[PDB]
RNA sequence: CGAUGUCGGCUCAUCACAUCCUGGGGCUGAAGUAGGUCCCAAGGGUAUGGCUGUUCGCCAUUUAAAGUGGUACGCGAGCUGGGUUUAGAACGUCGUGAGACAGUUCGGUCCCUAUCUGCCGUGGGCGCUGGAGAACUGAGGGGGGCUGCUCCUAGUACGAGAGGACCGGAGUGGACGCAUCACUGGUGUUCGGGUUGUCAUGCCAAUGGCACUGCCCGGUAGCUAAAUGCGGAAGAGAUAAGUGCUGAAAGCAUCUAAGCACGAAACUUGCCCCGAGAUGAGUUCUCCCUGACCCUUUAAGGGUCCUGAAGGAACGUUGAAGACGACGACGUUGAUAGGCCGGGUGUGUAAGCGCAGCGAUGCGUUGAGCUAACCGGUACUAAUGAACCGUGAGGCUUAACCU
RNA sequence: AAUUCCUUGUCGGGUAAGUUCCGACCUGCACGAAUGGCGUAAUGAUGGCCAGGCUGUCUCCACCCGAGACUCAGUGAAAU
RNA sequence: ACACAGGUGGUCAGGUAGAGAAUACCAAGGCGCUUGAGAGAACUCGGGUGAAGGAACUAGGCAAAAUGGUGCCGUAACUUC
RNA sequence: AGGACCGAACCGACUAAUGUUGAAAAAUUAGCGGAUGACUUGUGGCUGGGGGUGAAAGGCCAAUCAAACCGGGAGAUAGCU
């Protein structure tokens, strides 16, 4: 239920090989307000696909 | 496995799920737009949009059904007196989902849900 | 779908007399033995009806010789030859499974007259 | 759908009233027995003076099951009593001569043509 | 001999005259369209490559649509390839009807099965439950023991364990063809072919004579 | 002996063959039926219960058979704790006694979240010498391999009868496996009804909350087996044991030494699936790309600007796909999902009102109302203009052409 | 026999089948009378056995409801 | 040892059903037990249902299931009555 | 009337599952026993280590008991590791 050796720190790098994060690829620039937001998400000012959708 | 199934479990038992959407749908209509998580928002559509479907026919029976779905007289009023004639010519699709990014405290995907003709 | 239903509609027997649960009914089925298509009768109480169009079926219960015999006919099958309602009845529940233990006096159902 | 330790009922004037299945025949590891099948049974209870007796070990043929038989149309003929007809261990043919209650069309053969002849009702 | 590509419509039953209820499986087979003929001289083996169905014209890729335009045929939802037997040849743009099966008596149907997810050993390899009572601690459905003490001191290749079940290619052999409704492009086969409704099927004639 | 923690059972096995069944033979004091023994043969198959802790044993009743062993008398970081094996207690026995008895009996705590190997799955990365998208070949690898019974041959061969075949064929079962949900059913805490208590909606009515889903009765989809389809082959080749032909050595004989034939569930095929990370990295088809420059220790080089393709991925709607990833469908040109409409199914005649009835209730309106996952429709909502990645013709050496 | 080594004693009952049980037998290895003998109604979270009833204990498992497992965010151990 | 499913003496005693301080729903009153969000695989825990059979399981009916109230009727061997 | 019956609180602790680096250095859950008595409990008090106490099991005597804990002789001794 437990190791018999100390696993080398070279293994620990190899175990963390897939643990890298992932940057957000595309940021939709809003065509009206000009501010950048997540594609298919609303802006930080209540715009979505040009038009104002929610007065925050 | 869950082949061809429907509904969500939402990490809640069934009496809590039904009681939560009852409290939520009434809280929607009282404000016409609320902020909630995305899987709760995608599931609320399968409650409120039949209530608005029921809102298109002001019988005394549908008064008694919609009160049995919500248990709130004010919501029963606002459905038939206002939302009835408001959405009176829409073939479904009475609400809209707008995603406002993620929640601060627990990284939950929040989304606004609103009615279509709120503006 | 539109193809399956197109194949069921060309094998449904249109001449099925409609009925309800609790209807005392008599059914003539073909029985082949040797080269003899005799037409055996069978008569009892409809206790359950399963409706699916072509695959629709119903269950008939009788008390033969002190024994309860349930028999479930596929409705549109060509082995059934005639279905004839003898006595309609006024039951309320859609499937009469409580007639698997009521016998004699309690097995009676009152006649629908509407 | 008869397996071992199954109480059955007796369907003739052989003399028993209550038997119990102890072996399904016709193949190794054979779990279940429907109609038209030969099983070995004991006799739990008989009339005070019958052709058989409490404790006899002999064959039987199953005529009525609760799970019922099926037919090439998809129909199904259930019953209420898992009932059987006793047989000789050697000539493999019935003992009593007055079959009680109905039987089915699957029972008929050159093997059991006598039983359907004595039966009041062949479904 | 060559086969045909079909889609599983669903299961129903066909009564005969004699009251026999045959549970058939409705496979539609549309006009299979040959795309390419392989042979010895260029490819080492005689086989055809067929397609079926139709597809959105603004979906098919320029590599893929270029392959259909080489054949000069309408783009289908996928390609399949069938090994020719000898003395059995076709042109490129030749279509194929379901009337190929008009004289066969048994067929063989290959489809991707349903996928039961990540299945335990009880469901997958048909193990036995252990004793569900009499003191069973935490082990009501486990596979029990998997090996031996030390002398083959490992676990063998192909030991039946848990895991993926289904969602894979299978073939049910010698199914009985019932009716070739060539006019509305149907095929009626006795018994249940694999896979969900609407999945793709590969239907060949009987391999065992 | 700074712990290799144990009998039997269970669950999974796996191997051997000294073969239990099935297959093939030889001989028989083998008529036939049956055996008997020996040889080949491990492919698959190889009970259920009663007894007792059992191993073992005995018995019942089947089966074609109820093989023998190995694997720490296979398997406790998988279960069990009956046996043995602690502390309690008691009997018999022994001992003056404490106590002791491979004597008995009642009672008696079984830990561990997996690092590596192993394995079952499923990905990421990179390679495959321009890139991309599909389709394959099959180097290999796995799986599969059981058998009864009836009838025909035929009461034939046989046999004094009793009895009773070979061979060949047909049919039908058992067991097992794969698939599937049309049938039969199960489940169906999301659909529907009934009903108890109680509380609440002002009250009545109607609902609703809670009481294991309050308790029930049914039940759609899906999932399922007990439900029902399919499978095990045939054949080929080469053989084992064995049977031979020809045939010398050795004027003969001889199955072998040359040659030749046959010969089994075994072998290799044939069947199924995986299968080019088969690094030897395969094949086919389609598609895409035809910029300028500087720089040096000229290279399959360094940098700059230009250019960004095919396509890909992200995102989003999603799935009979799924732990996650993956896979698949779809993103307005759009039925992808939800809603909606229609159907269908199930429940079984709502509410309200009228009537009857002292009333409970009944009747009418009414196969009503409600109706989850289904079906067929519908852009009503949500699937964004995009952006991002991937580029600029693909080293060298010979060879064959071609000019 | 809570005691019998042989011993699964024998016989009877019970079961299709009983190393258990119950009843006889006495061959008491090695019972036996206040380290009590033999009975004994009642009583017992007592021991053994049988029957009925009931049932996923089982053939033979299926499905569902939750809580975990699992993914994401925050925190963040342990023996070895 | 902890903002720990434990322990801790006394006093108070609402309504309906109910014998009841049982238990259920409630009152006064007090909370929602200090990571969540999704997903809806194996497997485990805690539960619900079951065709046909009904102890065949197993050391052993362990556990589950089942029984259950009141009133009336009726009630065996045996017995220290 | 009762070391009476049933059964809550209370007091227990037979079976079973869980938990076994726990929620917990013995608990939860579901069933179980006693429940007017040899009952149960609160406050205080006494009994001291070969002693106490014990409806007796070598039990219990501050999570420790075929001889408590703490200091001392004491750096006991160790033919052993
Ligand atoms: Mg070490
Ligand atoms: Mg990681
Ligand atoms: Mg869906
Ligand atoms: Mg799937
Ligand atoms: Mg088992
Ligand atoms: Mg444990
Ligand atoms: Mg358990
Ligand atoms: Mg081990
Ligand atoms: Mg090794
Ligand atoms: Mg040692
Ligand atoms: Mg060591
Ligand atoms: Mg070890
Ligand atoms: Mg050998
Ligand atoms: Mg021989
Ligand atoms: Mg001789
Ligand atoms: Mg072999
Ligand atoms: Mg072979
Ligand atoms: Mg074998
Ligand atoms: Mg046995
Ligand atoms: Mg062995
Ligand atoms: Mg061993
Ligand atoms: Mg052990
Ligand atoms: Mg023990
Ligand atoms: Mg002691
Ligand atoms: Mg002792
Ligand atoms: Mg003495
Ligand atoms: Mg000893
Ligand atoms: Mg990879
Ligand atoms: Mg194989
Ligand atoms: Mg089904
Ligand atoms: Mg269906
Ligand atoms: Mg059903
Ligand atoms: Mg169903
Ligand atoms: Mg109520
Ligand atoms: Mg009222
Ligand atoms: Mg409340
Ligand atoms: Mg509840
Ligand atoms: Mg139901
Ligand atoms: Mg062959
Ligand atoms: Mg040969
Ligand atoms: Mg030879
Ligand atoms: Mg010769
Ligand atoms: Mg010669
Ligand atoms: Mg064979
Ligand atoms: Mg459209
Ligand atoms: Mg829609
Ligand atoms: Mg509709
Ligand atoms: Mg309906
Ligand atoms: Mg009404
Ligand atoms: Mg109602
Ligand atoms: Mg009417
Ligand atoms: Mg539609
Ligand atoms: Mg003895
Ligand atoms: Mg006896
Ligand atoms: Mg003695
Ligand atoms: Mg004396
Ligand atoms: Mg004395
Ligand atoms: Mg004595
Ligand atoms: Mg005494
Ligand atoms: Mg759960
Ligand atoms: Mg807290
Ligand atoms: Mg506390
Ligand atoms: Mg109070
Ligand atoms: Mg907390
Ligand atoms: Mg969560
Ligand atoms: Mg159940
Ligand atoms: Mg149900
Ligand atoms: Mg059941
Ligand atoms: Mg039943
Ligand atoms: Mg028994
Ligand atoms: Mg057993
Ligand atoms: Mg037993
Ligand atoms: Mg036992
Ligand atoms: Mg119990
Ligand atoms: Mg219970
Ligand atoms: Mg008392
Ligand atoms: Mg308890
Ligand atoms: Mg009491
Ligand atoms: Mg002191
Ligand atoms: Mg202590
Ligand atoms: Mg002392
Ligand atoms: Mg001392
Ligand atoms: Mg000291
Ligand atoms: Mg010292």
């Amino acid at each position: 239920a437990v190791q018999q050796n100390k696993p080398t720190r070279s293994k620990r790098g190899m175990r963390r090989s897939h643990d890298a994060l992932t940057a957000v690829t595309s940021l939709s620039v809003d065509k009206t307000s000009g501010e950048k937001h997540l594609r298919h998400h609303i802006t930080a000012d209540g715009y979505y696909r040009g038009r104002k959708v929610i007065a925050k | 496995m869950r082949h061809r199934k429907s509904g969500r479990q939402l990490n809640r038992n069934s009496s809590h799920r039904q009681a939560m959407f009852r409290n939520m749908a009434g809280s929607l209509v009282r404000h016409e737009i609320i902020k909630t998580t995305l899987p709760k928002a995608k599931e609320l559509r399968r409650v409120v949009e039949p209530l608005i479907t029921l809102a298109k026919t002001d019988s005394v029976a549908n008064r008694r059904l919609a009160f049995a779905r919500t248990r709130d007289n004010e919501i029963v009023a606002k459905l038939f007196n206002e939302l009835g004639p408001r959405f009176a010519s829409r073939a479904g699709g009475y609400t809209r989902i707008l995603k406002c990014g993620f929640r601060a405290g627990d990284n939950a995907p929040m989304a606004y849900i609103e009615l279509v003709d709120r503006s | 779908s539109n193809i399956i239903k197109q194949l069921e509609q060309e094998q449904m027997k249109q001449d099925v007399p409609s009925f309800r649960p609790g209807d005392t009914v008599e059914v003539k089925v073909w029985v082949v033995e040797g080269s003899k298509k005799r037409l055996q009768a069978f008569e009892g109480v409809v206790i359950a009806i399963r409706n699916r169009g072509l695959h629709s079926a119903f269950t008939v219960r009788k008390i033969s010789n002190g024994e309860g015999v349930e028999r479930v006919f596929q409705t549109h099958s060509p082995v059934v030859d005639s279905i004839s309602v003898k006595r309609r009845g006024a039951v309320r529940k859609a499937k009469l499974y409580y007639l698997r233990e009521r016998t004699g006096k309690a097995a009676r159902i009152k006649e629908r007259l509407n | 759908m008869i397996q071992e330790q199954t109480m059955l009922n007796v369907a003739d004037n052989s003399g028993a009233r209550r038997v119990m299945c102890i072996k399904v025949l016709g193949g190794s590891h054979r779990r279940y027995a429907g109609v038209g099948d030969i099983i070995k049974i004991t006799i739990k209870e008989a009339i005070p003076r019958g052709k058989v007796k409490k404790g006899d070990v002999l064959k039987a043929v199953v005529v009525r099951t609760k799970k019922g038989v099926r037919r090439p149309d998809g129909s199904v003929i259930r019953f209420d009593g898992n009932a059987c007809v006793l047989l000789n261990n050697n000539s493999e043919q019935p003992i009593g001569t007055r079959i009680f209650g109905p039987v089915t069309r699957e029972l008929r053969s050159e093997k059991f043509m006598k039983i359907i002849s004595l039966a009041p009702e062949v479904l | 001999m060559i086969g045909l590509v079909g889609k599983k419509v669903g299961m129903t039953r066909i009564f005969t005259e004699d009251g026999v209820s045959i549970p058939v499986t409705v496979i539609e087979v549309e006009a299979n369209r040959v795309t390419q003929v392989k042979d010895l001289a260029n490819d080492g083996y005689r086989a055809i490559q067929v397609t079926t169905g139709a597809k959105k014209a603004n979906r098919v890729t320029k590599p893929e649509a270029g392959h259909f335009a080489k054949a000069g045929v309408e783009a289908g939802r996928g390609l399949w390839e069938f090994r020719l037997a000898e003395g059995e040849e076709f042109t490129v743009g030749q279509s194929i009807s379901v009337e190929l099966f008009a004289d066969v008596k048994k067929v063989d149907v290959t489809g991707t099965s349903k996928g039961k997810g990540f299945a335990g050993t009880v469901k997958r390899w048909n193990f036995r439950t252990q004793d569900a009572t009499h003191g069973n601690s935490l082990s009501h459905r486990v596979p029990g023991s998997i090996g031996q003490n030390q002398t083959p001191g490992k676990v063998f290749k192909g030991k039946k364990m848990a895991g993926q079940m289904g969602n894979e290619r299978v073939t049910v052999q010698s199914l009985d063809v019932v009716r070739v409704d060539a006019e509305r492009n149907l095929l009626l086969v006795k018994g249940a072919v694999p896979g969900a409704t609407g999945s793709d099927l590969i239907v060949k004639p009987a391999v065992k004579a």
